[PDB]
């Protein structure tokens, strides 16, 4: 079939119509990023020759072609701890949560650490660890940070975020109640903070239910980890290609180098072994070039994950579609094998009403404009309201500022503007 | 470390210098325990040899031979060998050997070569392009030159029993016009039970200790053990992905030996600067300490660094949460790295901390922008 | 050691040039690595069998330099595009982006040049010398719930004030500092204090 | 010259293909670069080298 690009939508535009959302949905859009890859290391002489002095005395004729591969793979291997360090170690203290979890109704129990485990991962980090899954001179080195140290850094970032908001990104963590942190975060997206307090149980239930759906996604759908399982697969496919190229002949009588040396005298054997050295060195240079280009692709992803950590976790982002989808509230980091996972909390506006609107209002000749928000009418009365949540208010000299007169403005409308100082005198 | 770096000064760090390998204690040699001597005298001293259209084929099996007796003989006008060297044959062995036997003109000996051009070569006796074995020949002008007019000529290794019939003319008065007897030894290097072998005696077998073994010609260095590898009755070897043999049936006791390359791993040398101390510690990567002031890390066995119960910032990174440093009367120490000071934030549902003051910080951030604009004349570099 | 990145970029390019130069001394299976030894000793029929080993080796050894210089140039280009982005957002502006323009809240940055690089002196406001306060999300008055326009409500223990989020500076709670919405029954943790009417 | 980036990304990928195509004509040390002018001239044992 010809692919659909999406459902078609004529937006209901006209020069005096505005749609304002009367309600919202808090959403948790997961995002998954590679951060590191398997720290392979190779003895280029044990791969190419392997326990033959008769071959090593030929491989020395190629000079630094061997030792610069060890140099290049060491460059990648030491860098994977730099990538892991810059992504997770963005906090100089290990913060820990209080004994009582009085977070205003929000239920972090599925993302905070679980004491029931030998490595103290959180519940959602255990789902993420489940979904991701030699004698030939090749070796695999351990990461500097163990998965238990990674899980302490994600707990420090998360216990910081929950107890202190963005403030631990600047100085030492300043405690603030979580019901007041979300009211800062609502002002950050231009939603008046009383829209949190007057809906706090609803906002808590929507966050808690969205955290519920993350566990169902990650339990049911192994392809959620697709970007991390891809990096684990490529670094295994490249090692198996490199190991298979030991069995290739390259034009020698055999690929088993001991079955050259047991069969052939040194006059003949030096012709055959140099075909295997030429072939295996070209195979190792191919692997190291693939790994250098592939490591630069993971480094770009680690620098992106470190930027997501700095701006989405340690702060709140104005950058559209950077931290999730919707207007950004906050993000929680979770570790995964060779990567990081961000649970981006976002305000998505949800239930529109259509209103008649105007750019300005005439009172007695003066044109009044809104300080915060827009003018709207239900069809009979004019109100002013904030851009991102329908909350209609009487149009007043407190909500509005004057400039000029009626003549200048295309589409101005007539209404009274109320001035509270008048009945304050006249009562 | 100084020879890895090509330097007489080394900075504080960890360097992957070298590889630790357990060495072979002794060389262990195994062959089929069979003692019949091969019939090569029946091949090389026969009274008559076939015409080159007809060429008989001895099969040699179940026996022992010395090839150096042929290689040092003054009898032979050629001894050209392919895929094996005539000096090596006594150290090596085979499942079958065949001897093709026939008479030719001396002008045609080079037609008895792998893939070579010629009338004898195409019609009646092509050696395969992928031969393995030896061509041995001698002038037979003392025996075949009666004259004699009998010996006759017209896919590889195919017999071929106007006329399709043409024969040589040999008189004792004839060097290239003389008769020659040619023998071609073809060697069956199957991955299967050997039956024709060199004169070399077998040793006793050794287990668990590292040895430079040879089974039937399979030379290699490794620890040998008994195994859970349930070979089927016809199987002689097993292999790894890298084509390297990974188990063998012993050719005398017929048990299924494991092969493991003797205990080995990369060596990292952990050092403060030589600009501070010449004391160093060594990490044997990926090994238990049992084959190598000694401390098993999950990265490997670490030697010459004291395990310290405290935790500090990571000075030299080792791996798997372990770091090392040079500290207090001073030595290298190894420790589990500290992630930072630990802090319970004083949270409660009605408490806020507000800063009463500030500090204007100035932080230097350094970024590369442009590396050196090198350029290389590839013609002058390659050709000078 | 504060210059560590720039000195590393100098050292990598110097080490790559030195390695490419040393590879002229490698034999690659020819009788000598000094090309004039082959050309003086061997006639120009035998010699081509030897010289083609040096051409095969030195060509492969130049491609190994140029491939790593292309990958290393992409790593420097990724840093130059980041440095140009810091110059634009961080010197020519002020950044809302947390930890982009140094640790703290960003004020301004001053660029300084350095060999093969740039150095930014990021100036940041870091908050300090905390006090703990009791706090509330709103204030009840005539049953109306009042919320702060700028900043937060705080108490020293006996009195209620409003203050900006990032510097303690207490102000009397007034109808100029606060806005009404709804009534007391709706808000979890609302507290009672008079709100002064100027 | 305003479209210079898109036009140069089109140029680089076309020059890289022409370079790869031209290298079929290079000898690399063989008697000829035309593979059939080896196989039609040398018997299939001498030709292999
Ligand atoms: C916070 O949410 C978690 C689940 O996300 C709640 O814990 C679960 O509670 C149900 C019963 O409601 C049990 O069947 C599960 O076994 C619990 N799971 C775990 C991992 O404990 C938790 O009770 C909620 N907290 C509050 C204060 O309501
Ligand atoms: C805003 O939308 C939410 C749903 O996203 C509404 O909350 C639901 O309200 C119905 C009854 O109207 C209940 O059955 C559901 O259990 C509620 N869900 C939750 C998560 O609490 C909410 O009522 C809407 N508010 C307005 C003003 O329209
Ligand atoms: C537009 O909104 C206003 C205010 O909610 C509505 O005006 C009120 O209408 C009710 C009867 O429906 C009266 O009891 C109130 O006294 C009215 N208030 C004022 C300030 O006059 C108005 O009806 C709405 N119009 C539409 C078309 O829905
Ligand atoms: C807003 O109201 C004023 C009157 O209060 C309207 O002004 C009148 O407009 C008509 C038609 O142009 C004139 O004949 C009158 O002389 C005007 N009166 C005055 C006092 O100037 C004005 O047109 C209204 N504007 C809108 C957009 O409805
Ligand atoms: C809380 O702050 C208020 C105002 O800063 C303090 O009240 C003042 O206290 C001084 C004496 O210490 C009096 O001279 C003022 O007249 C008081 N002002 C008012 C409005 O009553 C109060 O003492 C502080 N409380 C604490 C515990 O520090
Ligand atoms: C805030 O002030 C109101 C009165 O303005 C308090 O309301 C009284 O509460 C008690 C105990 O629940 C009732 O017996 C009274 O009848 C209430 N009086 C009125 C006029 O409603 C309220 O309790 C105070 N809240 C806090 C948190 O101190
Ligand atoms: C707004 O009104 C128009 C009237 O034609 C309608 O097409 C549109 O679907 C309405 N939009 C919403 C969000 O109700
Ligand atoms: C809006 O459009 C209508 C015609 O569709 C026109 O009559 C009216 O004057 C326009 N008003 C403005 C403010 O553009
Ligand atoms: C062939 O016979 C002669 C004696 O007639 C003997 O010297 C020689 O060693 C024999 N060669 C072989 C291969 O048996
Ligand atoms: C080989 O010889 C040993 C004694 O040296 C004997 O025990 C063994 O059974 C023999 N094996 C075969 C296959 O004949
Ligand atoms: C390095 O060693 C020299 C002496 O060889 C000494 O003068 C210098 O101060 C040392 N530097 C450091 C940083 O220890
Ligand atoms: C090391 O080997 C010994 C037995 O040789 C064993 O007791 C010990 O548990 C091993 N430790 C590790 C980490 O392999
Ligand atoms: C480290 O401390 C533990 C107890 O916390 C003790 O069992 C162990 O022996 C100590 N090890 C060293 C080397 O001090
Ligand atoms: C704030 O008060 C709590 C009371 O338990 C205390 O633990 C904490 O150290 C105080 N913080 C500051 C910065 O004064
Ligand atoms: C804060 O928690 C205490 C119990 O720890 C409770 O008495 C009080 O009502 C709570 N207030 C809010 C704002 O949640």
């Amino acid at each position: 079939y010809t692919m659909s690009l999406g459902a078609e939508n004529s937006v209901a535009y006209s020069n005096n119509s505005i749609a304002i959302p009367t309600n919202f949905t808090i959403s948790v859009t997961t995002e998954i990023l590679p951060v590191s890859m398997t720290k392979t290391s190779v003895d280029c002489t044990m791969y190419i020759c392997g326990d033959s002095t008769e071959c090593s005395n030929l491989l020395l004729q190629y000079g630094s072609f061997c030792t610069q591969l060890n140099r290049a793979l060491t460059g990648i291997a030491v860098e994977q701890d730099k990538n892991t360090q810059e992504v997770f170690a963005q906090v100089k203290q290990i913060y820990k949560t209080p004994p009582i979890k009085d977070f205003g109704g929000f239920n972090f129990s599925q993302i905070l650490p679980d004491p029931s485990k030998p490595s103290k991962r959180s519940f959602i980090e255990d789902l993420l660890f489940n979904k991701v899954t030699k004698f030939n001179g090749l070796t695999v080195l351990p990461p500097l940070l163990t998965d238990e140290m990674i899980a302490q850094y994600t707990s420090a970032l998360l216990a910081g975020t929950i107890t202190s908001g963005w403030t631990f990104g600047a100085g030492a963590a300043l405690q603030i109640p979580f019901a007041m942190q979300m009211a800062y975060r609502f002002n950050g997206i231009g939603v008046t903070q009383n829209v949190l307090y007057e809906n706090q149980k609803l906002i808590a239930n929507q966050f808690n239910s969205a955290i519920g759906k993350i566990q169902d996604s990650l339990s049911s759908t192994a392809s959620a980890l697709g970007k991390l399982q891809d990096v684990v697969n490529q670094n295994a496919q490249a090692l198996n290609t490199l190991v298979k190229q030991l069995s290739s002949n390259f034009g020698a009588i055999s690929s088993v180098l001991n079955d050259i040396l047991s069969r052939l005298d040194k006059v003949e054997a030096e012709v055959q072994i140099d075909r295997l050295i030429t072939g295996r060195l070209q195979s190792l240079q191919t692997y190291v070039t693939q790994q250098l280009i592939r490591a630069a692709e993971i480094r770009a992803s680690a620098n992106l994950a470190a930027t997501k950590m700095s701006e989405c976790v340690l702060g709140q982002s104005k950058r559209v579609d950077f931290c999730g989808k919707g207007y950004h509230l906050m993000s929680f980091p979770q570790s995964a094998p060779h990567g990081v996972v961000f649970l981006h909390v976002t305000y998505v506006p949800a239930q529109e009403k259509n209103f008649t609107t105007a750019p300005a209002i005439c009172h007695d000749g003066k044109a009044h404009f809104p300080r915060e928000g827009v003018f709207v009418s239900n069809g009979t009365h004019w109100f002013v309201t904030q851009r991102n949540f329908y909350e209609p208010q009487i149009i007043t000299t407190d909500n509005t500022f004057v400039s000029g007169n009626c003549d200048v403005v295309i589409g101005i409308v007539n209404n009274t503007v109320y001035d509270p100082l008048q009945p304050e005198l006249d009562s | 470390t100084k020879c890895t770096l090509k330097s007489f000064t080394v900075e504080k760090g960890i360097y992957q210098t070298s590889n630790f390998r357990v060495q072979p204690t002794e060389s262990i040699v195994r062959f089929p325990n069979i003692t019949n001597l091969c019939p090569f005298g029946e091949v090389f001293n026969a009274t008559r040899f076939a015409s080159v259209y007809a060429w008989n084929r001895k099969r040699i099996s179940n026996c022992v031979a010395d090839y150096s007796v042929l290689y040092n003989s003054a009898s032979f006008s050629t001894f050209k060998c392919y895929g094996v060297s005539p000096t090596k044959l006594n150290d090596l062995c085979f499942t079958n050997v065949y001897a093709d036997s026939f008479v030719i003109r001396g002008d045609e000996v080079r037609q008895i070569a792998p893939g070579q051009t010629g009338k004898i070569a195409d019609y009646n006796y092509k050696l395969p392009d992928d031969f393995t074995g030896c061509v041995i020949a001698w002038n037979s002008n003392n025996l075949d030159s009666k004259g004699n007019y009998n010996y006759l000529y017209r896919k590889p290794f195919e017999r071929d029993i106007y006329f399709p019939l043409q024969s040589y003319g040999f008189q004792p008065t004839n060097v290239g016009y003389q008769p020659y007897r040619v023998v071609v030894l073809s060697f069956e290097l199957l991955h299967a039970p050997a039956t024709v072998c060199g004169p070399k005696k077998s040793t006793n077998l050794v287990k668990n200790k590292c040895v430079n073994f040879n089974f039937n010609g399979l030379t290699g260095t490794g620890v040998l053990t008994e195994s859970n590898k349930k070979f089927l009755p016809f199987q002689q070897f097993g292999r790894d992905i890298a084509d390297t043999t990974d188990a063998v049936r012993d050719p005398q006791t017929l048990e299924i030996l494991d092969i493991t390359p003797c205990s080995f791993g990369g060596v990292s040398v952990i050092t403060p600067g030589t600009n501070t101390s010449n004391q160093v510690a060594v990490l044997y990567q990926g090994v238990n300490c049992t084959e190598v002031n000694v401390f098993q890390t999950r990265a490997g066995c670490l030697i010459g660094a004291e395990h310290v119960n405290n935790s500090y910032e990571c000075d030299i990174p080792i791996g798997a949460g372990i770091c090392a440093s040079y500290q207090t009367s001073q030595s290298i120490i190894a420790y589990t790295m500290s992630l930072g000071a630990e802090n319970s934030v004083a949270y409660s549902n009605n408490s806020i901390a507000i800063p009463t003051n500030f500090t204007i910080s100035v932080t230097t951030e350094i970024l590369p922008v442009s590396m050196t604009k090198t350029s290389v004349d590839c013609t002058m570099y390659i050709c000078g």
